[PDB]
């Protein structure tokens, strides 16, 4: 069956078209809503056709945040068409987006089940590109809020990673109070355990530092049973926060008394054939206070992915490595002067 | 469940289980 639809280009201009597409399959079903696999008919070329139910009186979040994103690691909203609702204020939304066949999750599970690491150059450029999205998105005030191996996509041939899956993202604002019940447990930032609503765009951090753990390691880093047991599973590494740590992450919540309880060596924490840099930059993003660590652009530019600034650097498939300094002034705005330290001599304009 | 994470968090016993719950097991 080929679906004919009247859509609307997601970047812009707002001049509907029409757009037709072909086999169409389920690939993912949630609360959410339901994600589609599709072909369009004029280019041939695979999409996601993701469809949530919306109110006609609202805005839709995740659309509103789609049509402003412009950027080389975050899945293109392409078109975006209504359908339908039956009830009064009840119509779908859907968004078809770039399709892209792999994920962190999957290529991680791959080698995890071989019983091996991916290889340390993978960690760097997934790493990297995961951070880039992140100071991209954050520049405009919009947190993920739901960093996963999931949620990383992957082009298995040219190492491209994008950002998907804006389902829980917000534009945060400051004073205004955000849902402390956010996040895939085990990504979940101990600010949030801790029931903080004012939580900034670095429990995104977090969750990247997680996800960076979780491929050195072969499994979760911390694994928790529950929203108690992952403070548990937290505590086994970091410790117990210190008072300052506590009022730092929420400055409501008060405990009185508690037994401490030392940090484990983040050496130990790892095998011991680990990047000894690649366990530097973990131990600055998995920190108890929200503002020590580090900010994505800070996270690029630390010497962890020095080697994808080599000019010799390629792929082990042989490839060259994707466009990895193309900043702009928008990703670069957080910290305009580090652009120097991004932009490798080679990389400049001739 | 979720209502003991938010009681533990009302209360200010977070910490003290968490380090409960470690020594336990
Ligand atoms: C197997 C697989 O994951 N395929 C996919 N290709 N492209 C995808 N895009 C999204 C997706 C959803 C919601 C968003 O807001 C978004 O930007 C992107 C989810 C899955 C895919």
């Amino acid at each position: 069956k080929v679906t004919t639809v009247v859509a609307t280009p997601g970047q812009g201009p707002d001049r509907p078209q029409e757009v037709s597409y072909t086999d169409t399959k389920v690939i993912g079903n949630g609360s959410f809503g339901v994600v589609y696999q599709a072909k369009l008919c004029d280019s041939g070329e695979l999409v996601a056709i993701k469809k949530v139910l919306q109110d006609k009186r609202f805005k839709n979040r995740e659309l509103q945040i789609m049509r402003k994103l412009d950027h080389c690691n975050i899945v293109r909203l392409r078109y975006f068409f209504y359908s339908s609702g039956e009830k009064k204020d009840e119509v779908y939304l859907n968004l078809v987006l770039d399709y892209v066949p792999e994920t962190v999750y999957r290529v991680a599970r791959h080698y995890s089940r071989a019983k091996q690491t991916l290889p340390v150059i993978y960690v760097k450029l997934y790493m990297y590109q995961l951070f880039r999205s992140l100071a991209y998105i954050h520049s405009f005030g919009i947190c993920h809020r739901d960093i996963k191996p999931q949620n990383l996509l992957l082009d298995p041939d040219t190492a491209v990673l994008k950002l998907c899956d804006f389902g829980s993202a917000k534009q945060l604002v400051r004073g205004e109070p955000n849902v402390s019940y956010i996040c895939s447990r085990y990504y979940r930032a101990p600010e949030l355990i801790f029931g903080a609503t004012d939580y900034t765009s670095s429990i995104d951090v977090w969750s990247a530092g997680c996800v960076l753990a979780e491929l050195l390691l072969g499994q979760p880093i911390f694994p928790g049973d529950s929203g108690v047991d992952q403070l548990v599973e937290i505590i086994k590494v970091l410790g117990t926060p210190t008072r300052e740590q506590i009022r730092e992450m929420n400055p409501n919540y008060t405990e009185f008394k508690f037994p401490q309880i030392k940090a484990h060596p983040w050496t130990k924490v790892f095998r011991p054939r680990t990047p000894p840099e690649a366990i530097a930059l973990c131990s600055r993003l998995l920190e108890y206070t929200p503002t020590a660590r580090l900010t994505p652009l800070e996270a690029c530019a630390h010497s962890f992915f020095d080697e994808l600034r080599d000019p010799n650097v390629k792929l082990p498939n042989g490839r060259d490595t994707p466009a990895l300094f193309n900043f702009t002034t928008q990703e670069l705005s957080s910290n305009p002067p580090l652009a120097t330290i991004l932009i490798p001599p080679h990389a400049r304009i001739q | 469940p979720h209502r003991l994470l938010q009681q533990l968090v009302l209360s200010g016993n977070l910490i003290k289980e968490a380090v409960r719950r470690l020594h336990s097991r």
